RNA sequence: GGCCCAUUCGGGUCUUGUAAUUGGAAUGAGUACAAUGUAAAUACCUUAACGAGGAACAAUUGGAGGGCAAGUCUGGUGCCAG
């Protein structure tokens, strides 16, 4: 009984830790390079 | 699980 | 070594066989074992051919 | 004094774990814990976890018997089942 | 008027009304519907209530502050009395009543007497959880559960620390030592501060040990507060085979008996080459052997490990320097460490002797 | 990048990626910072995980400009600024021990 | 060592300040002089719910039941759940979670199953868009109560998941040194297990109250359909006046029973309403308790708040009674320097609160 | 000169804090002298209370709060040289550090111990005033070692602090002229707020007597917590004036205030201008 | 009786 | 055995290495007799005595690359990849 609990919440867990980590990632991503690819588009025009 | 982490507890003396 | 301290990647000493255990010579680590379990499968492998 | 009855008592607990500091470990502290170096079967009494290798077998209850029988109920009240076909 | 009437605490608070002109009910008290109905048949009475960035910082704190001096422009004994009182540069008399004896006896004007005034939060006793650091100049490591004397506050107190790692954030496991030169994490039994407040950590504080070397030990933060951590202390379970097959072996002595080995049924164990296995169900008759599967064929000269988990607790302990209250003021002598308790009493320092590290030279490897 | 400037003082919000299971990840070595002159809240780098115990909250943390020579591994890139001193203390020295920092 | 108070009166308000303040105290005499004398099972489950919620906080009730001795702890929260008794809904044990909610180490992730409403009691739209907004202008952003089901009493099966998540260190120093123009009147009618021309009903009576003043009025209007409806039959009525400017609110509810009329219900809530308008001054009569608490245990400075003479009452006053019993602080009543009404402002110096549980 | 303007207007920008420091009548300023036993320190202290106050203060004992500006007045007291615990506490409530430096000896682990404890309890101001400069015939070496020591002074302080040079002490003090620009420094030193001192009530005590009852000291026979009269100025944030509030007096224990009497200012600063030596005064 | 500093804290060579 | 070239296979070349031992010479920073200089003193200039083996009398800064554990983490088509 404590393997299957054990088990299962430790699955659970870790596909917990790794949807955070990957939503943290993609949008330090987007809505940040977003701002460094504006600024090298606005630094183009000079 | 409910007890694992806990410190403190009524003490229901009724 | 970009940012690494040279007292940081330092050297980690391996460990011996116990001596109540020692007529098995040579508690035998990672390399050890893929030097065996490689062998034994390019034996193997020409064994199945 | 107020302050040396405090201090004597400090001063019992600075030599009742600094006898513990020197003294000799627990054994459930120390790894590399063998048959011969524990009380014996003082693991019964110990509630020690670890990790396992694959989720065990399922041990058939009442509702999840009641599960898949509902569940076939369902299916073959509206025979919405999967055989071969002649050619 | 109504303000003394308020804080007037031996009238009740019916008759405070009474001579101006509970809340287990949360919705107030209303009046009767039709007392209500004959009153908002009108509904005029309430139809006008219907109808850079681091000066900006600075203007909304100075803002605040004026709104501060031109509401405390009020009340004499009010203002400087009970609505602040008492703000800085005030000389003040302040009666303490129950100090010891000690403090009057051996007052030497040398030493100061400072005063600070503490929050709520620093008259709870608990586990802090700083993540601290081995001074540079400090030379020799720091021990866990040796006594350190800690400067959290206005408090210094001498505490039994035991420093942590959450090794790659999965536990909050034990060291046994702080490391040579970065920050480990810290769990001690003290008076519960902020969060996010720096201290200081000296192993002695007397001058008969002074020495010649670096007095102040330890630096630190403080990350969290607590009143329980829960952290642990490794302990594998080492196990010899005895009989081995192909992908399976017999393994000899982690259990002493088969109600152990089922209470440990399927565990992961492993080699020490990293051969993973599993615990499979124990023999019958030696007692404490077991049957367990590999990922291929271990050898004779292997040892398995059931890497587990100890909880274990910091020491509650706890006594604060109180170096005024002596009749030297130095040499404040407190628990000791734990060279100097062996050092004292004449004990070897523990050694295991197959935990030393040796020269292993390799044999050439040949196989048939 | 900051406008006119080379670089530019900010004030550290709190750690991004603690949580962050591997050191020395890009993720876990990503602090973000409060820019004073502007108020606009970026995200910055620091050396690595080692130095990462030296920056804890509103720290008063100077920043400049990042410049990757190559497209590099284990990156994420969308993050431009590392930090550079931490309460006016270079923290390449105080990762070296060669200051301490000051509260 | 405790701070002594007596009575089982204002009892959720007491624990809670000595869970905000962390200081030791005793009740006595939990109604002693009665028949079944003692703490009664509803605020015995609420002493539940603070053992819940804090951690190392030993709670020690006598044999006789009369007199508890609560001695704080950390507020620590996590995510919980509370089946709490058919004598209280779940607004009795939510209500006091809003002062403790945003001052713990992990957010508060609580679900409450047991009965909505009350008559004497706070209601899952009442919570809401009541007392939510005046803690989201005193410095928390992210507060919100969902039902997941909700039951009318008496058997209730109803579930409310209370979730914030924004850990402040302090709330914000109040200044509202005016009357709020109410820009809009909206509401809510909702029904349970019964037909869904009582609501349209409740909405007629109190929209023809309320349409001779020259505003906007909305209520907005939601059947329960199946198992979100729960187990009994009920229906009720929220309005809130809403100032749009600055987000202020002010709202009155109540529910029907068994021979009750939707429209006199409505147009009773509704007069209800424009009493509260009238004895309101930028809060309300029961949005007035939590106001005072965030500004009293806000910043070390002066907040202050306008308040009008009907809001004074025994249960204001023995409130601040309370919180100087507690924590020693006062509240200055000036009055405005204009004499068409009868308005004070509570300057209220905040004691220096932080939340010393949120980890750095 | 663009680049330069935004690059030097940068470096105004700091974190934005509150003050909690009054403005119309702010406390002394703790002055704390800390040296290792042997050098400065009472010599010191007396020939600044003397350049300062017109007032041989010979024998000096605990702090000394004098007025040394129309409105800056300031608190000097002496750190027992030995004591870890004293360098400990005047550490975590010293506004301005005077740090003697044995300038023929070199640095020394006693002023190193102090700096480091203020660095990790909130850094106060620190001047550092270096003294036996009496090296040798070797004006060389007193250039060289005058320089190496303003370096090393300068790693462990803001690059840019001031150490300060004392020559030789004559007729029982230094030279007035070198304590005269010393105070010139003092009287302009621009403090800033720390964080610790200004969320917290913390005061110094000037002033100590316990006001028990000598024949219940008669009756019980001196074993008796007896209470304690505390006087002295207060810094920080406004400590509340209910009886109750708890206080750490930091070396001897924990306790809880019984009553407070506020105290009319024993040593008030007075209301182009220059300070008049009728009011230069002495607590 | 004087302690005096060392080369790792003179040289600060860290 | 070192070194060099080259995408590859490979090719070209040659007294080259070593925390190996060891030997007596050299002096400069420093410590310092002086005399000169100068109203006087500093400094420059001249100059006896001592002053090196980790010559520890202890120069930095930045870069490139590894390698290790009965260690830890993640993924998944054993023993692998990261
Ligand atoms: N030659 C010389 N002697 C000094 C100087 N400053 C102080 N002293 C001597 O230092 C001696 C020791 O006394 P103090 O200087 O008062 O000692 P302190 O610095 O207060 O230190 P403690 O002895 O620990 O109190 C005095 O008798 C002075 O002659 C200085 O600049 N030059
Ligand atoms: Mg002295």
């Amino acid at each position: 009984f404590e393997a299957r609990q054990r088990i299962e919440e430790k699955n659970k867990e870790s596909s917990d830790y790794h949807a955070k980590m990957a939503h943290i990632v993609n949008t330090i991503n987007t809505e940040e390079g977003a701002e460094k690819n504006k600024y090298e588009r606005e630094r183009k025009l000079r | 699980k409910m007890m694992k982490n806990k410190r403190g507890g009524v003490i229901d003396k009724r | 070594a970009k940012l690494v301290h040279d007292v940081q990647k330092k050297q980690h000493r391996e460990r011996s066989q116990l001596t109540s255990r020692s007529r098995y010579g040579f508690l035998e680590k990672h390399k050890d074992y893929v030097k065996r379990a490689q062998d034994f499968h390019r034996k193997q492998s020409t064994l199945k051919v | 004094s107020s302050f040396e009855k405090q201090q004597i008592e400090i001063r019992k607990q600075i030599e009742q774990l600094e006898n513990e500091a020197v003294a000799e470990k627990k054994w459930s502290l120390k790894g590399e814990v063998k048959a011969k170096d524990r009380p014996e079967d003082a693991l019964l009494t110990e509630e020690l976890e670890f990790d396992r290798t694959a989720k065990p077998v399922p041990v058939i209850t009442s509702e999840v018997t009641e599960s898949l029988e509902d569940m076939i109920r369902r299916r073959i009240q509206d025979s919405n089942f999967d055989d071969l076909q002649r050619r | 008027n109504i303000g003394k009437l308020i804080y007037m605490d031996n009238i009740s608070p019916e008759e405070c009304i009474r001579r101006w002109r509970d809340l287990e009910k949360f919705v107030p008290y209303f009046d009767t519907f039709e007392k209500l109905a004959k009153k908002w048949k009108s509904v005029d009475a309430i139809k006008e209530r219907f109808l850079t960035w681091y000066e900006l910082q600075k203007a909304k704190i100075s803002k605040q502050l004026e709104i501060n001096n031109i509401e405390y422009q009020e009340m004499t004994p009010e203002q400087r009395q009970r609505i602040e009182g008492f703000k800085a540069g005030s000389y003040v008399r302040i009666v303490f009543e129950k100090v010891p004896m000690e403090f009057v006896k051996n007052f030497n004007p040398k030493f100061p007497i400072v005063m600070g005034g503490l929050l709520p939060t620093e008259i709870k006793f608990g586990i802090v959880k700083a993540r601290l650091r081995r001074h540079r100049w400090h030379k020799k490591i720091l021990k866990t559960n040796d006594p350190l004397v800690l400067s959290l506050g206005w408090r210094r107190f001498q505490t039994l620390p035991i420093y942590t790692t959450t090794d790659s954030r999965t536990r909050t496991r034990m060291l046994k030592y702080t490391p040579e030169h970065t920050y480990c994490n810290a769990a001690f039994y003290g008076p519960l501060c902020s969060p996010n407040t720096p201290f200081c950590g000296v192993q002695i504080v007397a001058n008969s040990d002074t020495g010649n070397g670096f007095r102040i030990a330890a630096t630190g933060i403080v990350e969290e507060i607590d009143v329980n951590i829960e952290i642990v202390k490794k302990l594998k379970l080492v196990g010899f085979p005895y009989k081995i097959f192909k992908n399976t072996a017999f393994i000899k002595d982690m259990f002493s008996s088969a109600m152990e080995v089922a209470r440990f049924e399927g565990a992961q164990i492993k080699t020490v080459s990293g051969i993973r296995g599993e615990i499979k169900r124990a023999l019958s008759k030696p007692e404490g052997h077991y049957r367990a599967a590999f990922e291929d064929k271990i050898l004779m000269s292997d040892i398995v490990i059931l890497r587990s988990w100890y909880p274990v607790r910091v020491k509650k302990f706890y006594n604060p320097v109180t170096s005024l209250l002596l009749k030297e003021k130095t040499e404040w002598k407190g628990l000791r460490l734990t060279g100097q308790i062996r050092a004292a009493m004449n004990l070897e320092t523990p050694s295991n002797p197959d935990s030393a590290y040796h020269k292993i030279e390799r044999v050439e490897r040949h196989f048939n | 990048p900051f406008g006119g400037s080379s670089h530019a003082k900010g004030i550290v919000l709190e750690k991004l990626g603690i949580e962050s299971k591997q050191p020395n990840s890009a993720i876990r070595k990503c602090v973000r910072v409060q820019l004073i002159k502007n108020g606009k809240k970026v995200t910055a780098f620091v050396p690595n995980d080692g130095c990462l115990n030296f920056v804890d909250e509103n720290d008063e943390v100077l920043l400049a400009g990042f410049g990757r020579k190559g497209k590099a591994k284990g990156d994420i890139p969308g993050v431009r600024f590392k930090v550079v001193k931490v309460s006016g203390v270079s923290l390449l020295a105080l990762w070296k021990e060669k200051k301490e920092k000051p509260r | 060592k405790y701070t002594t108070f007596q009575g089982s009166q204002n009892f959720r308000l007491r624990i809670v300040l000595a869970t905000l303040s962390g200081k030791p105290i005793k009740i006595e005499k939990i109604r002693s002089g009665d028949l079944n004398p003692g703490l009664k099972d509803y605020e015995v489950s609420f002493l539940r719910l603070i053992e819940s919620v804090t951690n190392g906080s030993v709670i020690e009730i006598s044999y006789t039941g009369t007199t508890v001795i609560y001695r704080p702890g950390i507020i620590v929260g996590g995510a919980s759940t509370h089946i709490c008794p058919s004598s209280k809904p779940v607004g009795y044990f939510v209500e006091p979670m809003l002062y403790l909610a945003p001052f713990s180490k992990k957010k508060f992730s609580i679900l409450f199953k047991g009965i909505t409403a009350s008559h004497n009691d706070a209601g899952i739209e009442a919570i809401k868009w009541g007392l939510m907004p005046v803690m989201e202008k005193f410095g928390v952003r992210e507060c919100a109560l969902h039902t997941l089901k909700r039951g009318s009493p008496p058997l209730g099966g109803g579930e409310v998941h209370l979730v914030v998540d924004s850990l402040i260190a302090q709330p914000i120093t109040m200044h509202e040194i005016d009357r709020p123009i109410i820009s809009s009147i909206t509401g809510v009618a909702y029904s349970t297990r019964v037909s869904p021309s009582l609501v349209n009903r409740m909405i007629d009576g109190a929209k023809k109250v309320l349409k001779n003043l020259q505003c906007e009025v909305n209520i907005t209007a939601d059947v329960w359909r199946g198992e979100n409806s729960g187990k009994s039959p009920g229906w009720g009525i929220t309005l809130v006046a809403q100032s749009k400017q600055k987000g202020w609110s002010y709202f009155a509810e109540d529910i029907g029973d068994a021979g009750s009329i939707p429209e006199e219900l409505g147009e009773k809530v509704a007069c209800q309403l424009l009493e509260e308008i009238s004895k309101s001054a930028a809060v309300g009569r029961n949005q007035l308790p939590l106001a005072i608490v965030y500004m009293v245990i806000g910043k070390e400075d002066i907040g202050r708040l306008r308040i009008n003479k009907e809001q004074i009452d025994e249960r204001f006053i023995i409130l601040l009674r309370d919180i100087k019993k507690i924590f020693n602080t006062e509240v200055f009543l000036k009055p405005v320097d204009e004499a068409d009404n009868e308005d004070m402002i509570a300057t209220i110096k905040g004691i220096g609160f932080t939340n010393t549980s949120k980890k750095i | 000169t663009m680049q330069r303007s935004s690059d030097v207007n940068e470096r105004k920008l700091h974190v934005p804090m509150v003050d909690r420091t009054p403005e119309d009548d702010p406390p002394p300023f703790i002055v704390a002298v800390v040296g290792p036993p042997g050098t400065g320190k009472t010599t010191l202290i007396r020939s600044l209370v003397r350049r300062m106050t017109k007032s041989t203060l010979n024998d000096i004992q605990g702090p000394i709060t004098v007025v040394s500006g129309k409105h800056r007045r300031l608190t000097f007291l002496e750190c027992p040289a030995d004591d870890l615990n004293a360098m400990i506490d005047i550490a975590k409530i010293a506004d301005l550090v005077l740090l003697l430096i044995d300038g023929n000896f070199g640095f020394e682990m006693e002023t190193m111990e102090f700096l480091n404890i203020a660095q990790h309890h909130g850094m106060p101001r620190v001047l550092g005033v270096a003294t036996h400069l009496d090296l040798f015939k070797s004006q060389s070496t007193l250039r060289a070692s005058k320089k190496r020591l303003k370096h090393r002074f300068w790693t462990e302080v803001y690059q840019g602090a001031k150490l300060f040079y004392l020559s030789g002490v004559i007729n029982g003090r230094y030279p007035d002229r070198e304590i005269l620009n010393l105070s010139r420094f003092i009287s302009v030193m621009k403090f800033r707020p720390l964080k610790w001192r200004n969320e917290h009530p913390y005061m110094l005590a000037d002033r100590f007597t316990d006001l028990t009852h000598p024949e219940l000291i008669e009756t019980q026979g001196l074993q008796i917590d007896r209470k304690v009269a505390i006087y002295g100025y207060l810094h920080g944030t406004p400590l509340p004036s209910a009886p109750g509030t708890r206080v750490h007096i930091a070396g001897v224990g924990d306790f809880s205030v019984a009553q407070i009497e506020k105290l009319p200012d024993p040593c008030p600063t007075p209301f182009r201008k220059r300070l008049d030596d009728k009011d230069k005064l002495i607590y | 009786g004087k302690r005096a500093i060392n080369y790792q804290i003179l040289k600060n060579k860290g």
